[PDB]
């Protein structure tokens, strides 16, 4: 008689939740963590309190497991792989059961999977590297606004990158200024212009008065130049009130497009700034601010490529991305790496890109790469190489940093894209034509010829951190 | 320093930044197209409808969010499903811009994998136009 | 002529880099570890944070000529060397209040840790501190009560107050939690709660708990004749589903609900405590995923800062970590920002890692939440290290009684009693813990069982947060 | 294992899980108010005013959150505000209980730095009450 029963006291967590003759299912939600353990702890039981702790149990046994199923549940360390060249470096791979997610909320996802493992005693350092988020889970999520294809649709713009730029100084400027200079940027050539990610409302700007001065410029420059412009107010604030207040006159003002800082904002708050704009057809560029807190060391917190993947699932038209060659860091191979996780439908297990698993979208819509961030023209054909026509490519000192002012910095920057794409067409490789791509259209371009005596010298190189 | 006119200085999207495209540069970007395996097609207007405009929303409440008039064009044919002849696309310019002397006059193309226009430029505009300028005169 | 607009780039030092500043009262001030690239001097790597978290960018923009940055810019004041660190220096900025938005820590956040810490020319950055001004800090709501407010509301005074995690984490039914929440607190404990990571999910939907635990609350509270509470998660993947949970809790008459802060975000967060204090609910805040971004020496944002801003945004509890725990929390760290969620006025203290001296302007004080990995034997050092103003929680130190629910409860009340009595009268808890304990084990059985069980148990391992 | 007796098993916060205070555990606990310079008081009730309850809620809309009645009990006297001395608390602890011998009493301590209680625990249980358990009792 007795089978098993409720037994108090502390147990290793391996014994329960480290399973490697598990099979995953097709519905598991699949983490990849790098973990660093403590000197003394095997690495199966480190991996298995990541999987316990992040699931289903705590540092004793408690008897209210018997009322329920913890196989059903409970999450589980179903393989550990020691990292090359990391003698105390392994990955550790969890499965967790689809029951354990709340549907469409990302808050939940993330609150289970990172939601206090990282701090464990037992480990050192740990780094969430990527997750497979299956179908069955994506389909819970509303998703983006609108998505590449329908933007396009929508602003009636193909064939080319789309062209941003953050208008600055960041902050002090006055809400006429502001419009004054998004006109000039806009009228010059470039698609968009933005809020700087941290102009929400201040003393020095209040935001309505900004959105009203910023909505006549957006139509003088659209006038003007007989295409559509948009530029995007940000509804970044303190309270979903406010954010909600600001979208609201966005949508009262006919403006295209709106941005959210989603991170430092919150993914609760953008989740439902992403269905109001799904439901009034507002475009919704998100900024990553904060991003690099989490996911700049090899060693501990969350790769890019999740917080890529989760801003998908909440919801967001635009995400920037990175440029590789600009002022902030963003590995080549990487960065290639997460562009597919944010644009395509299906992109398969690739570790020299830091694709630890296959991701099936289950056709949620692509979210537009962003690249800004220290650039200029001459950098121009390697961004063009890199992210293809589907993103925008943003130059804010790049634009009012033109010696000439924000419409000649507007031109240039049209110019030197559409004179690379036209190169890229015509066959041309712009790896190694780049350079005389741009030189000829200096000959043709004033505008260019001015931006490039400039900027020639200027570029960015240093020994990346965020190594594979 | 040199100002960007602001007058009679309407643009056309993709291309319109670059020195007017010759034949040749012209039927490299079809050759592109089909190179690519992407479905040509032609598209035009009057002048009168060549740029967006608000016009209908007079008709809204409070949802133009991105709706502007003019976006569609008046589709010349239909798309060349199967095409895999530049020539075949540049005898449709001609006959298009024959049939259409005095219309805006655009080449398009469609990918039907991610189902979206994949590229596109103007091809015609009226003589008549006069709110446009010459490469050299788009700055003072 | 006078100065004009010259187009190119120049060294960010030039116009961030004000060594002999002297800070404003109302300046917001941030403390940053920062490590260089080689070959960036320590003033331009600190000039260039400064720039790029207030008013510039990478090159000149003629805008600056519209406005005056002397009034807005961020300015780096001072470099000071790091102790045992050749390569890593503390570099401090001043932002003018201007920059701000009034009353959002969002927006504080996304300037002073927006860009910068992905910049190629430094190679790690960590956020250690930040002097909030009264100035500013008199623009946000705060918490819905604050600790002497919910003493008051709650009845309770004279000892720390007893909480606990409900366990297994998922998998639980609505009506099993409540079961588990009504033996918890029948048994001592003034708290219960929904873990983190429980919201609303298929194997139990948030109003099916929130309506049972409301029995369990009632039902206890009724059979001790204390009044008793269980954090009811509000955390949910929109703001439209957060509110329509604590309406829920609202109208169902209960005390007390939580929020995970930092996975829900701030915007959320300030809205749900702005409704709390209209409504009368205490509001408890876990900080899920903040080891994240504050475990390591070398780069992100230390808890401290995370612990002031959420002060700022609104919480009444603010989970403070146990240092004897599973969970990282070291002693001198974890006092000094105890006192930083607690007081009104905290004196600049390095040995404690506080860069700065905050005056928080009589905004009301956080209840620090000690739990994670704790049973009966940390009861004496727990009392010692937080004192009466705060929380204790056990989760697997209840419902891992062996004895059930109740028992442990009782178990843990009465380990909280004797050694609060014990210090009252003058004992020291920190060399008599041990015979505090054993002395109520001789009249309490629950105390006694518990005791044999846990009396191995301890959490000791090399600690990665240091000073 | 025992079982915790859910029948007639009231409490009264602070202490209650403790053997009952003898008087020097009590007077220690007065030691610790006065050396600490925080303010001792009496407060007592009636049997039926002794636990919180929910009478008044039937005069409210949705706001019942964090309201009892019966949290508040009377001041006996005032608030002993500059006392030094230990033992003038031990004697109004004897005058009141002497005075409402079939009353609830408690004696409690506020901090004006704070200003809040910091400190109270039962001293007085009326003798008809048969609502609590002995220590041995709790469980069974
Ligand atoms: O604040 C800034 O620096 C920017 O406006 C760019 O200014 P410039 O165009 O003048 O450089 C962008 O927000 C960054 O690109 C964000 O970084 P990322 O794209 O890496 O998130
Ligand atoms: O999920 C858990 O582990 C807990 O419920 C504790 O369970 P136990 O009581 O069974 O340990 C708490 O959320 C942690 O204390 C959070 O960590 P911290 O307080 O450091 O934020
Ligand atoms: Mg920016
Ligand atoms: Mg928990």
């Amino acid at each position: 008689k007795a089978g098993a029963g409720f037994k108090a006291g502390v147990k290793d967590y391996r014994l329960t939740y480290y399973t490697p003759d598990y099979v995953v299912r097709d519905t598991d939600i699949l983490a990849a963590f790098r973990m660093t353990p403590q000197p003394g702890v095997p690495p199966e039981e480190c991996g298995a309190a990541v999987a316990a702790e992040s699931s289903t149990g705590t540092w004793t046994t408690v008897w209210t497991d018997g009322l329920t199923s913890l196989d059903r549940y409970k999450g589980r360390c179903y393989d550990i792989e020691p990292v090359p060249g990391e003698d105390n470096q392994y990955i550790a791979y969890v499965a967790y059961p689809i029951d354990l997610f709340e549907e469409g909320s990302v808050t939940n996802m993330f609150t289970s999977i990172v939601g206090n493992v990282f701090g464990f005693k037992a480990l050192r350092a740990l780094r969430l590297e990527d997750l497979r988020i299956p179908p069955a889970y994506v389909k819970t999520f509303v998703g983006p606004p609108h998505g590449i294809q329908v933007e396009r649709d929508k602003l009636n713009k193909y064939g080319r990158g789309l062209l941003g730029c953050t208008i600055k100084p960041k902050l002090g400027l006055s809400a006429k200024n502001y419009g004054r200079a998004v006109y000039e940027c806009l009228r010059g050539g470039l698609d968009f212009t933005k809020d700087d990610e941290n102009v929400n409302s201040q003393p020095f700007m209040r935001w309505r008065d900004r959105f009203l001065f910023v909505a006549e410029a957006i139509y003088k420059a659209q006038a003007e130049t007989g295409e559509v412009k948009g530029h995007y107010l940000n509804a970044t604030a303190g309270t979903c009130e406010e954010m909600m207040k600001r979208a609201v006159c966005a949508k009262e003002l006919g403006v295209p497009i709106i941005m959210h800082d989603y991170l430092t904002g919150g993914f609760t708050a953008n989740t439902s700034l992403a269905i109001y704009c799904r439901d009034n057809g507002l475009l919704l560029h998100i900024h990553r601010a904060m991003h690099a807190v989490i996911d700049r060391q090899r060693n501990h917190g969350i790769h890019f490529r999740v917080l890529a993947k989760a801003l998908r699932m909440s919801g967001g038209d635009h995400l920037h991305s990175g440029t590789v060659v600009g002022k902030l860091e963003g590995e080549r191979e990487v960065t290639l790496g997460f562009v597919d996780l944010m644009r395509d439908d299906y992109v398969e297990k690739d570790r020299s890109r830091g694709i630890y698993f296959t991701q099936d979208w289950c056709s949620m819509p692509g979210v537009m790469p962003v690249a800004s961030g220290g650039i200029h023209v001459w950098h121009m054909p390697a961004l063009v190489e890199i992210f293809g026509d589907d993103a925008c490519l943003q130059f804010g000192g790049g634009t009012l940093g033109h010696p000439w002012g924000n419409a000649p910095g507007a031109a240039a920057n049209r110019v030197a894209l559409e004179a690379c794409t036209q190169a890229r067409n015509e066959g041309r490789d712009l790896a190694r034509e780049g350079g005389d791509v741009i030189r000829s259209a200096c000959k043709w371009s004033p505008e260019l010829a001015a931006a490039c005596e400039v900027w020639k010298e200027i570029k960015f190189e240093f020994d990346t951190i965020d190594k594979l | 320093m040199m100002v960007w006119t602001p007058v009679n200085n309407k643009m056309f999207e993709t291309f319109s930044y670059l020195p007017p495209l010759s034949d040749e540069q012209i039927a490299a970007q079809v050759d592109y197209i089909v190179a690519n395996g992407w479905i040509p097609c032609l598209e035009f207007a009057e002048s009168d409808k060549a740029y967006v405009s608000n016009e209908s929303a007079i008709r809204f409440g409070s949802v133009s969010c991105l709706y502007y008039d003019n976006r569609y064009w008046t589709m010349w044919k239909l798309p060349m499903f199967g095409c895999r002849d530049p020539m075949q696309v540049l005898r449709e310019i001609v006959a298009c811009t024959k049939a259409f002397p005095d219309a805006y006059v655009r080449l398009v193309a469609f990918d039907n994998q991610k189902q979206v226009q994949i590229m596109g430029f103007l091809v015609q505009r009226p003589k008549s136009a006069r709110d446009w300028q010459p490469a050299n005169k788009r700055s003072v």
